């Protein structure tokens, strides 16, 4: 299963849930996406997050706001 | 079991958020509470409870964490 190949299993999980103060956490979002960029299952991860409607967090190389923008 | 990752996720929330989730799922005394009861205890709206629950579930289900078979 694709979760077996998630490189974020070797990261701090909270890296993928940035919180900003008076604006976007641009740096932390980039830091999370950098891990996704060296992950072999970015597409499966993004597909699962989109198909099951994960609102919060960085999944599949996309921030929460980006996935929200895709959705209706 | 699931306790370890779930408690780990609860640790990342505020005390109020974690209380809301514990009451919603009945983690502490085995009695899930209604949205009304939770909004009365922690003074939060139904949409805010929805968002707390949604965020917690996304953290729990994120591939960074092993999932429970
Ligand atoms: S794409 Fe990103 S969030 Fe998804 S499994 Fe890989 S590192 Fe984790």
């Amino acid at each position: 299963d694709w979760r077996h190949k998630a490189v974020c299993r070797d990261e701090d999980p909270e890296l993928f849930f940035p919180v900003g103060n008076s604006g976007p956490a641009l740096a932390q979002i980039a830091d999370a996406k950098l891990v996704c960029n060296r992950c072999p299952v970015t597409t499966e991860c993004l597909s699962w997050a989109l198909n099951t409607g994960q609102d919060s967090g960085v999944w599949g190389g996309m921030s929460e706001d980006e996935r929200r923008a895709l959705k209706r | 079991l699931l306790q370890d990752q779930l408690q780990s996720v609860l640790d990342t929330l505020s005390e109020r958020e974690a209380g809301v989730v514990r009451l919603r799922f009945g983690l502490t005394d085995g009695q899930p509470r209604t949205l009304d009861e939770i909004g009365q205890v922690y003074g939060v709206t139904r949409e805010r409870i929805r968002q707390i629950e949604s965020k917690t579930m996304s953290k729990l289900r994120h591939p960074s964490r092993s999932q429970v078979l």
